[PDB]
């Protein structure tokens, strides 16, 4: 409810503008931000190629 | 009564002085009648017996360190740098903590059909009447209150227990939870049990009801407010705690 | 020399009259003026304003309500005793 | 030395003194009553228990072991009923009415005639004293009327007597050195120095039954800003009980009515198996 | 006291003379027993030697030859030290200040560890007088005996590399919860060299010959291990004593020697004495007269003699 | 330090009442300067 | 979300109930849709959101169907259903009109 | 180690080259990370089944 | 000033304090300002007569 | 303050803990506090008293005789917008002393008699001088 | 000197108060230095640590923890020590109680445990409130450092068994260790958790310094001394110890600081440390067993 | 009605609880106050992260 007996509507379809925005997949200095103090090995199993 | 120490002198005074109660009857009673806050958040805090070392471990030693740490890996009550000989558990202190002191929660197995309708009520943990007060005054009385289990219990009268599992002798609250084995109490949280399934304190405890009343302004507490997960009570610092039960 | 208004009395001879500050430069301070300068009029001062006490309430024994209850009576060298305990009839 | 600097600061070592030694001898004044704070609720037993204690001592006595059932068996109900009282019924009125006047006279009158009575500005003598605390006193007072609030007497007896505690001013002085010849006659021109530059006392006597009280409330005055705990709070430890991932019994497995807790139609309806979950 | 002076030898910054009124109650490691001496010794560019600054390991050899002093009453012209090394006789227990994040015990025994904390610096600095200043951590000495074997195997593993690059840090400690992070940045090599070799000659010395006995019992011990509960906490999992178990070696001559007897002694002669050859000596026990059970972060905690 | 504690010197030298009163160390982030008084000070003399 | 706008900040309660009273809000009222404040000096907000680092929830549910049961206060409002789920309020404008 | 609803983040080698070899050489743990392709890529503790 | 109270026993012996702080005022200057138009100074100063 | 207050008395780290998690429920609970159950007259009035008697009265200064209305002096002050202390007027407190009041003129303290020497020559010039400097002239002998 | 008063509980019977007629001059160890204690911070039951009774070790930790007590005179309501830890350097004689070695005129005594002696004797107990007063044992610093080292010895072949170490010549006397007949089986039970801790501290380290210096040396003026002063003693024992043994650095580094956290701890726990003096005046210089002496303050 | 609001939005998982909200919380699910603290000189951001 508004300022009012009004009623609104936050469907979904809102998010539009704020993840669509190409900046979703940025995640460049995430990894640079974990890559060091660097982990122990970790039995790659399905990490490797 | 002088003392010099660094800096200068220090005079120390003190006055001794004494009191009487010079009533033949009873005098000032003293009623209990609004509430500021629990200190407690009531709960949701799971037991460690990690932090006692009493128990004789596991032989295999696969199983030893396996089933150690994968229950101690991040409790809240869960010793890192683990038990030394000398020393204490070291429990770990959190940066931030909101809603006061912790309650610690503890644990005694029971079957499933003991019926709930002894509960919802004033009932007891170890499924018997287990004070000192309800015996009938024969000085050998309460071993009998407390564990000759042909008899009857005096709370859920047309029967002996409610749980086998915690009122008997050995009945696995007398070897976890009673001081005089003591597999836990090693640690320093304060179990909340140690009231209950204690034979020796409750060894006729005392039986003059009369004086036993004014003492329930008085017997300073199992626990203290001091410590951010509730510790057993160090010899300092005493508090005159109420504590009916 | 430094505080001008103290030397608007000069309490003593000038006296010497030799060439000042071609010699040794000795002093602490001094400055070397020409007719004016605008150093010599300013007025400064950091002032103390405040200082309050709080009363310390001696309050006695025998004045509050709880007075009422006890009975409290003088007897020197109770720490002498191992008892001088009550005893009463009914 | 000569210098009235000198003379100066050994000033301001004796208006240090002057307010220590009014300092300590004023703690033992506030510790008189400190004291008969914890003589009185080491004797108090907690009034939810009493109101039955003496009525099972209103007979003529019995030990049948009967009774002494029958004392526990109400005696456990009263306090697990009504022992926060107040603020549990605080929206009524007529029943804090009859609360205090029970708790007025669940005690019993000591073997005591004090010969010093504290009076009423009329004649009548009081015969309790209800220390609370300042929280309480408040709500209290406007809700549940009123007097004339005036002690006429309270006599400075042998009591307190400072007198006595006169040594100290001077032997502790003379325990050191020759601080003795000064620090009394200090005391007498310390009077205006420190301070500035069978008689009434004001209290709250509150007349209820045909009784009268000195019902005053402290720490707004004598515990204050000390960092002492002041002894009218304290705690009350109860343990809880919480049967958990228990079972139904063989009786109560119905549902009260048919249509109700009914899971959406392509769904288990997970309350049909035993519970391992709590809620609190 | 014996009274030891040390005056403000030149010029003074305004609130740099204030800095040093909240100084009172620390520690100065001045290299003599002098009535008066300047304040050039004092910081810590006389803790740097030729051309080089020591390392937490070097500073601890370098707080070694040196006299720790006990801030008393400071005075704008002077600063009046005690001597700790000789003038603790004070039945007024001279008092000392805690800048430490661990609130201590009553009854510790406390020795002075070089600042290396994340952020606990105790960096103060004086630009009138050029000087910087690191006040010793005054610890407990339990927890300052788990620090100086971190730090020094921390050394140890700058010797050799081998290893994958994550290693166990030696940078987490353990007191009752409270997790403790400490600066790894620099690591002399002569500090920790000097310091490993007393390590391993002390090692020596500690094993005898009625000591070889005692290896024998070495799969006597898990035998307790899952039959108790007290040998178990015992038995460290991060330890060779369930890594090694995966005799007499008779040579008996005369055998009216004590041979078990004597194992006990010469180990405790060196392997015994680890804690202080490596680091410190303890002299400064807490004991508060007002019956205080602890110490508060930057209180004015009394002081005693040798523990 | 002494441009505040000659305040504390000039509080030695008192006229001012301090009408109401509860613990100090409460409003310790509200003043300019604290003092503490501990039973004594070897600087007031 | 700025650990830096919590670093920043002190502890100690003598002194940190007041800026309760008056602090700076991010927001200006000066303009149609809200901004992010400018050097226009100052707002003196009041603010509890900052010093608590809270937020409350209103009376919103995931159908009208919940909203209508919502009226008339906490007293009966289906709290949830099949999948869908009410919100009730929790504020200070608990009790207010609108 | 799970930090983004459109990527996976795991302790993986330090530095081979994907398409190539048999076994990795296990040296230092250095993480990287690797794209979630569709919504069925979250797991099963942020949706149930 | 602060008083004490004086307890007995586990709990530890008091002393007086003394707490001496030190407050500094701080310095506000308010403003007005009026305005004469041209026509009206030499009409008071009597130029224009 | 309310709450905050009450652990001002008795003189850490659980007392600290469980003053904040009381105060952000009380903080929604007893706020807007005149237009939320405003109809209970009773309410309003205990809550005008812990506005009357929460804060803490410094030290009295002797010289403003602010008091009015035949003898009883004046002890606060109570600035309100307008609405709302007409409507504190007209139902919950229609407690009139007067509408009368006695206030005082202006106090002063010029430099004059030894303070302009203080400033002039000396830095610290000292409120009220002359009757401290007579009286640390009277102090030494008592 | 500073005189410490412990305050008598109420109502004690007369061997109760027979009982504190039969201590002036023992030693009484405390925790905090009030001016005014009790007795509740005194008794053997105010040393329990874990919820249950301390053995050697549990008391040998506090024996150096808390702070030694003398009383000087008995008193009713009272108890005054002049207490020995308070006070400058070789001031305030006290007066001690010897035990059946002499306690010669210098050897700077040593406070430690009952039951290297006989456990029931000094474990002098109040009837009436029923408390239990264990007097530590005032050993002179030679002897108190020989006899810890000798049943800890006498432990191991208690341990795991298939000389006889207890006999331990004095200057004159026939020091006879062995209390028989009830003793020595409650003291390999008494001394139960401290065996464990002599031999856990050398069966890590000898294990791990013989993996540790064949990992070091080539992992160097660190390198060659090693075995200079260990020529013939270090590479025989690698001769000796690890043919009849067995033989991974990250564990071992780790464990580095562990055994050597312990190893610190046993430094404060074992060697008992002096902390009072005999050297008194104008006596015989030579103290008998249930004589007073003259004891001066610091070492 | 007045001024308007801004909604943004956060990637959160399905099956984070209703119960907590309806509760006076964090958008971010953990509680990051500095007030929470007791001045350790770590119990900064250590306690958000």
């Amino acid at each position: 409810w508004g300022k009012d007996h009004q009623v609104l509507r936050l469907s979904m379809e809102n998010a539009v503008g704020t993840v669509c925005h190409p900046s979703l997949m940025n995640i460049d200095a995430a990894v640079g931000g974990v890559n060091h103090d660097p982990v122990e090995a970790a039995n790659p199993y399905g990490a490797y190629v | 009564a002088r003392h010099e120490t660094g800096g200068g002198v220090n005079f120390t005074l003190t006055q001794p002085r004494g009191n009487v109660d010079l009533g033949v009857g009873y005098t000032a009673v003293a009623a209990t009648g609004t509430v500021r806050n629990p200190v407690t958040d009531m709960g949701n805090l799971p037991q460690n017996f990690y932090l006692g070392r009493g128990a004789p471990p596991l032989l295999d030693n696969a199983a030893a360190v396996y089933l150690r740490n994968a229950v101690v890996a991040g409790n809240r009550l869960g010793p890192a740098q683990p038990l030394p000989v000398f020393g204490c558990a070291q429990v770990p202190r959190r940066a931030g903590m909101d809603h006061g002191q912790d309650a610690v929660c503890e644990f005694i197995a029971t079957p499933v059909a003991t019926d709930i309708n002894y509960f919802r009520r004033p009932c007891n943990p170890r499924g018997r009447a287990a004070g000192g007060v309800y015996a009938g005054d024969k000085e050998g009385d309460v071993i009998a209150l407390m564990y000759d289990h042909g008899q009857s219990d005096p709370a859920r009268p047309f029967a002996a227990t409610a749980n086998p599992w915690a009122s008997q002798r050995f009945s696995y609250g007398d070897l976890l939870y009673n001081g005089a084995y003591h597999l836990n109490g090693a640690s320093p949280v304060l179990s909340p049990c140690f009231k209950f399934f204690t034979a020796a304190d409750i060894t006729a405890k005392h039986r003059c009801l009369e004086r036993l009343i004014v003492e329930t302004g008085s017997a300073v507490s199992t626990a203290t407010a001091a410590s951010d997960v509730q510790f057993k009570r160090p010899p300092g610092c005493r508090e005159l705690v109420e504590d009916p039960c | 020399g430094y505080r001008y208004a103290a030397a608007i009395l000069p309490t003593g001879s000038i006296l010497s009259t030799i060439e000042v500050a071609s010699h040794r430069r000795l002093f602490d301070f001094f400055a070397a003026v020409r007719s004016d300068e605008n150093s010599l009029y300013d007025v400064e001062f950091d002032a103390l304003l405040g200082s309050y006490c709080n009363t310390l309430s001696l309050v006695r024994f025998l004045e509050l309500g709880l007075s009422v209850a006890c009975v409290c009576t003088k007897f020197p060298e109770l720490a002498y005793m191992n008892e001088g305990r009550v005893q009463f009839e009914v | 030395d000569g210098t009235g600097i000198s003379l100066h600061r050994q000033l301001r070592a004796i208006q240090q003194l002057a307010r220590n030694v009014q300092a300590v001898l004023g703690a033992f004044e506030r510790g008189t009553a400190d004291q008969m704070l914890h003589v009185l609720l080491e004797k108090a037993p907690p009034l939810a228990l009493l109101l039955p204690m003496q009525r099972y001592l209103d007979n003529g006595r019995l030990a049948t072991r009967v009774a002494r059932a029958t004392l526990v068996a109400e005696l456990k109900r009263s306090f697990c009923d009504t022992s926060f009282f107040l603020g549990k019924a605080g929206h009524r009125r007529e029943a804090i009415e009859a609360w205090l006047v029970d708790l007025t006279t669940a005690t019993q009158p000591s073997v005591a005639v004090p010969r010093l009575t504290h009076a009423d500005t009329r004649g009548r003598p009081v015969d309790g004293v209800l220390v609370t605390t300042a929280a309480i006193k408040q709500r209290l007072l406007q809700s549940f009327l009123k007097v004339e609030d005036t002690e006429a007497d309270v006599p400075v007896t042998y009591g307190e007597m400072v007198l006595n505690g006169a040594n100290l001013v001077t032997a502790l002085v003379m325990g050191k050195a020759v601080r003795s010849l000064d620090d009394v006659g200090r005391h007498l021109l310390d009077m205006q120095e420190e301070q500035l530059e069978t008689t009434r006392v004001r209290a709250d006597l509150v007349a209820i039954g045909d009784r009268l009280v000195f019902l005053e409330a402290l720490e707004r005055r004598i515990y204050a800003a000390t960092n002492v705990p002041y002894p009218l709070v304290g705690a009350m430890d109860l343990t809880f009980v919480l049967p958990l991932g228990l079972f139904n019994p063989a009786m109560e497995r119905f549902a009260a009515h048919a249509g109700d807790l009914v899971p959406a139609p392509g769904h288990p309806e997970p309350r049909a198996f035993p519970p391992r979950q709590l809620f609190f | 006291c014996f009274e030891a002076d040390i005056a403000i030898p030149s010029g003074i910054s305004r609130p740099d003379a204030a800095a040093l009124q909240r100084c009172e109650g620390r520690v100065v490691f001045l290299p003599t027993i002098r009535r008066q001496l300047a304040l050039a010794d004092v910081a810590h560019e006389s803790f740097v030697s030729g051309g080089v600054s020591p390392d937490t390991l070097g500073l601890l050899l370098a707080y070694r030859r040196r006299f720790p002093a006990v801030i008393t009453r400071v005075l704008p012209t002077r600063i009046v030290a005690c001597p700790v090394d000789l003038g603790l006789t004070h039945a007024g227990t001279v008092n000392l200040r805690n800048t430490s994040p661990v609130d201590l015990c009553n009854g510790d025994p406390v020795s002075l560890v070089p600042p290396v904390f994340e952020g606990q610096a105790t960096d103060v600095r004086l630009e009138s007088l050029d000087l910087t200043l690191r006040f010793p951590v005054p610890l407990p000495t339990p927890l300052a005996r788990e620090i100086v074997a971190r730090l020094v195997a921390r050394g140890i593993r700058d010797l050799n590399p081998r290893t994958p690059g994550e290693l166990p840090d030696l940078n987490v400690l353990y007191y009752n919860g409270a997790r403790l992070s400490l600066v790894a940045d620099v690591q002399q090599l002569a500090s920790v060299n000097t310091e490993l070799r007393s390590l391993v000659l002390n090692m020596v010395y500690s094993i005898t010959e009625g000591t070889t006995l005692i290896l024998t019992l070495i799969p006597r011990l898990l035998a307790l291990s899952a039959q108790d509960g007290y040998v178990n906490a015992l038995l460290q999992m991060q330890s060779v004593t369930r890594e090694a178990a995966q005799a007499p070696m008779l040579m008996q001559d005369g055998e009216r020697r004590l041979p078990l007897y004597e194992a006990l002694v010469a180990w405790l002669a060196h392997a015994g004495q680890l804690g202080d050859i490596l680091a410190l000596a303890p002299a400064v026990r807490v004991c508060t007269f007002d019956g205080a059970a602890v110490v508060q972060s930057g209180d004015m905690a009394p002081v005693i003699r040798y523990p | 330090r002494d441009p505040p504690g000659y305040r504390y010197a000039a509080a030695i030298l008192p006229t001012g009442s301090i009408l109401s009163t509860i613990e100090v160390a409460s409003h310790r982030r509200l003043f300019d300067f604290f003092a503490a008084v501990r039973s004594d000070e070897n600087s007031l003399y | 979300f700025t650990a830096a706008d919590i670093t920043a900040k002190h502890r100690c309660l003598e002194r940190l109930i007041v800026e309760t009273g008056s602090a700076v809000s991010t927001a200006t009222a000066a303009s149609d849709v809200q901004f992010k404040r400018p050097p226009g000096c100052r707002e003196l907000v009041e603010d509890p959101c900052g010093l608590f680092q809270e937020a409350y929830p209103i009376t919103c549910a995931s159908d009208p169907a919940l909203l209508r049961s919502a009226r008339d206060g906490e007293a009966h409002a289906r709290e949830t259903h099949f999948t869908q789920y009410l919100i009730y309020d929790a504020s200070p404008l608990k009790g207010l009109s609108l | 180690l799970e930090l983004h609803p459109a990527f996976d983040f795991f302790a993986g080698v330090a530095d081979v080259e994907l398409p190539g070899g048999e076994v990795p050489p296990a040296g230092p743990g250095a993480i990287q990370a690797t794209w979630r392709v569709v919504n069925g890529n979250l797991p099963l503790a942020l949706c149930p089944v | 000033h602060q008083p004490l109270i004086a307890r007995d026993g586990p709990h530890p012996v008091e002393q007086p304090v003394h707490n001496y702080m030190t407050k500094v005022i701080d310095r506000r200057a308010l403003n007005a300002a009026f305005s004469l138009a041209t026509e009206a100074i030499a009409l008071l100063t009597g130029e224009a007569l």
